[PDB]
């Protein structure tokens, strides 16, 4: 799994 | 589909979304009113993201503010999801096998799964096309859904506060991207002979979000500036002497030992971290400074204060006497008695509770502090594990000088750990007022089920069984809440629980203490 | 296999006490 | 503070008080409407006292009317405090020691402590600067706070009555300062063959203040003019024949005698003193004339009338049978029985109640009659003890001729005595309607706690223990009210209890009787 | 020391009866 | 203690 999302840092 | 175009009966039915246009009109009126009263500046735009002509799960409202940096346009967006109760999204099917029989499980879809990478890509492309800048850079500022079952006709204050906070967040992210002076504790000395004091508090009514969402909070730790000089003037008048606020509540976990160490261990869960109301700025270096106050709750075992019985009333939901059900004696210890007092309450806590607590956080990718919760979730584990840890270390170094390496070594030491637990977010209407769904914990379940240990053990396994599939655990947790709490439960989102490293908290506290920070209290 | 408890929560435990100026 | 000026994010949040501007607008509209209907005269002004730009605990509304006396301007002010529930004032900390351990007590701040000398000085300076007269003399007319949890949108009648009463009070104080004819009973003869009659009354529903605040009242004594001539015309029509009204209720106190004198003594508490609705004038000499009616309640032991059981219903809160719990027989005397009647009710009262009552008053520095309550509190004891007594004697001499020295000697005889008791003022919402917090008395506590004498004794000591600190007594009293009454208690102010001199009441009554006053009744 | 009652309320007591014309 | 307040009489 380990779904991710948008990040402003990178 | 083609059937309507094949027969073409006069008149039109359905085929529209009516919870977007009204919200847009309300937001435009609120923005005009705020601009009239010299509260904001006419430099941002409000746009509608219709699901019908973009083919997305949920319509959204986006607040875009753009500036120019070295000739390169930069756009900051704060989408606001608008879930609707009049339409049903298709569910997700999963299959599990038991012996010789296979069955299908119908799950449910939350707001968090809707906001995927493709959703943000389409939103960014739409904003770029609308604003006339095709190649402009777009940076996210943190989504915040508007909960359903909320009447927009009589909720003007919450919407106004949400709009102002969204503008503040856009300004914050734009300033961070541009590059400004980092916030450091070296500038907090004030050079006026004042000191910082931390006050602990025990509460019984839940805290409220900016949109009226209740939040469970039993222990509240705040930090204030004490400026009491000799002949202090302004008696009974105080000038906003308050900086931070952290809401905490404790929960009990049982280690698997068969039957000198205490059977139960107390784990403290951090729900909300926020700054003072007066402060309109939110920067990454304030978050760690506010979070450092959590460790201070162990100065005098203040985490155990809510556990002691109150005199006069007994809700019987947070009773501590149920802990004796599995003790050496089968029955429960009877509080609310003339003989019972603090004399043997300490004895009970020594003989059945571990002296040291455990610190945990309920990270939420859709909350107000989404931009930090997502970063910490990435730092916990995933493809972006080194970058997040490096960013966190850099921020901590920027807050308070430098030289954090002497206390921590991120190269060979995990910062955050994922326990593989998913927590539902909802609210249930109690007889008196609306409350929080997280009021149901291990102690509450133990109180509800007096002597049947097997049912309680099934409930406990429904939370953290690694063998059982997560969908079944969510189903069991949703059934148990209905069984115990009531029929008024209304889920609103999802959250994840994580455990901080034991050495990390101590290293952070020691680094801040050595960096010239002095806090005094009882 | 039946669940018995959390065997990993005990690895992370605060050893010290909060340091305050008082 | 400086953090906001250091980062300067666009947009503004909080930083304002919204319960002052709306009240000012409402008061201006009400004043305009009253002036339009030829109800008042355009000679007074309404001003706002903002806490933000004056640095005070609470914002206030002031009604100033100014006149000229011998070329010297005189300004009369009636401030109206505006407490708000959206902000919390800092609490007051106190330390007490028990053996080898010291602890900190967090008290609470009332409206009365806010209105200090510095507050009035700043208010007077602000009014003088605003009205253009720097050296004008300013005289107080009596503060009156507006209770919180009151919706101003639908309370127009109470605000209108409060404004008219405030204007009347300003006129009264201005006329008193200017100097007018004192009110004397010699002008009450009427020279038309009429007589004054006093009517006693027993009530069960609480009286109401000008702002809807309930007041406990069991015995009501009124004075009327009876003008029944021979062929009286106007059948069924009455012309405002009513002058005074005094609200009284009795309470039982137990003398400390170990176990022929009765164990319990009855003490009568005077709550409210007021004139007729038709009379728009309030002068100091009417207050004593109205207060003289209190002693007349003992003509036929009318103070014991509310104690007798009512037929048909039994609230079980004011039951007199609980008095037998500590009697020679442990159990309680069972009323509501066929055999029980007035035949042995008199026997019980003779054998367990002292024949003579005790008179007490609940002085309040923030009530409607603040200007007299403060004077009596000063006369009770303090730096201004001789001046207040001399003023009271002068007023009593002015009312009814003179020669009060033959009945009283203020030089070597105290007028009022302070018992060192502080009474909270609040209201609790009963199931049917809102009631008064003072309904809970010694008999109510005795009824609530059937046989446990120790708990009742602890409650009784929580009121008048001289050894225990006052803050602890207030804490215990606030806990007991929550324990017994309910969760709807809402405190509004503070009051003090005082005991009149036994000889003073008799001397006043005899002086009025000898001064040509004749009152007849049953 | 435990509270037992009010030892000063008994000093102030009305001796007479209300005088009315009737 | 014996806290006091403004008085119009004096």
């Amino acid at each position: 799994q380990y779904q991710t999302g948008p990040s402003s840092f990178y | 589909g083609g059937i309507n175009s094949q027969f073409t009966r006069s008149g039109n039915v359905q085929g529209g979304d009516a919870r977007a246009s009204e919200a847009l009109t309300v937001f435009t009126r609120l923005k005009e009113q705020a601009v009239a009263q010299q509260d904001l500046a006419d430099d941002f735009s409000i746009l509608r993201f219709d699901r019908d002509q973009h083919q997305v799960g949920w319509s959204s409202l986006v607040i875009a503010k753009q500036i120019s940096l070295n000739g390169q346009p930069v756009i900051a967006v704060r989408p606001l999801i608008l879930p609707n109760n009049s339409i049903e999204l298709p569910k997700r099917k999963t299959n599990i096998v038991n012996g010789m029989q296979t069955d299908v499980i119908e799950s449910d879809i939350d707001v968090g799964t809707v906001f995927s990478a493709q959703y943000f890509n389409r939103l960014s492309t739409y904003v770029q096309n609308t604003l006339g800048k095709p190649g402009a850079k777009v940076v996210l500022a943190g989504p915040f859904p508007i909960p359903a079952d909320l009447v927009l006709k009589d909720s003007e204050l919450q919407l106004r506060n949400l709009l102002i906070k969204s503008v503040n967040a856009c300004d914050d992210i734009l300033a961070l991207h541009s590059g400004e002076r980092p916030f450091t504790i070296a500038g907090l000395k004030g050079q006026q002979g004042e000191t910082l004091a931390a006050k602990v508090d025990i509460r019984t009514q839940p805290l409220h979000d900016t949109v009226g969402n209740p939040i469970r909070a039993d222990i509240v730790v705040t930090t204030q500036r004490v400026r009491r000089n000799g002949q202090q003037e302004n008696e009974f008048y105080e000038t906003d002497v308050k900086l931070n606020q952290v809401a905490m509540f404790t929960n009990l976990e049982r280690t698997p030992q068969a039957q000198t160490p205490a059977p139960w261990v107390a784990s403290v869960v951090i729900t909300d971290v926020r700054n003072a109301d007066g402060i309109q700025a939110n920067t990454p270096e304030m978050y760690w400074f506010a979070l450092s106050n959590a460790f201070r709750s162990t100065h005098g075992h203040a985490w155990a204060r809510p556990f002691l019985p109150m005199t006069g009333v007994a809700k019987d939901m947070k009773d501590i006497g149920a802990l004796g059900w599995m003790s050496a004696l089968r029955n429960r210890i009877d509080t609310k008695a003339a003989n019972f007092d603090d004399a043997q309450f300490g004895q009970l806590m020594l003989s059945q509770v571990q002296p040291n607590p455990v610190f945990q956080i309920d990270l939420n990718r859709m909350g107000e502090t989404a931009q930090m919760d997502s970063l910490q979730l990435d730092a916990a584990g995933g493809p972006n594990a080194q970058k997040a840890a490096a960013t966190i270390i850099r921020q901590i170094n920027n807050l308070g000088g430098g030289g954090f390496e002497r206390f921590f070594d991120h190269t060979t030491q995990p910062i955050l750990e994922r326990t593989g637990q998913v927590i539902d977010l909802g609210n249930w209407f109690d007889g008196d007022e609306k409350r929080d769904r997280r009021d149901l914990d291990n102690l509450a379940a133990l109180n509800a089920a007096e002597g049947n240990e097997n049912e309680f053990w099934g409930f406990y396994g429904a939370q953290l069984n690694p063998n059982l599939h997560p969908d079944l655990r969510n189903r069991q947790s949703r059934n148990y809440d209905r069984q115990y709490l009531g029929s008024t439960v209304t889920y609103t989102g999802k959250a994840e629980r994580c455990t901080y490293n034991a050495k990390f908290i101590e290293a952070l506290d020691r680094y801040l203490a050595e960096a010239g920070l002095q806090i005094t209290m009882d | 296999q039946r669940f018995m408890g959390n065997s990993v929560i005990g690895n992370n435990m605060v050893s010290g006490q909060a340091q305050v100026h008082s």
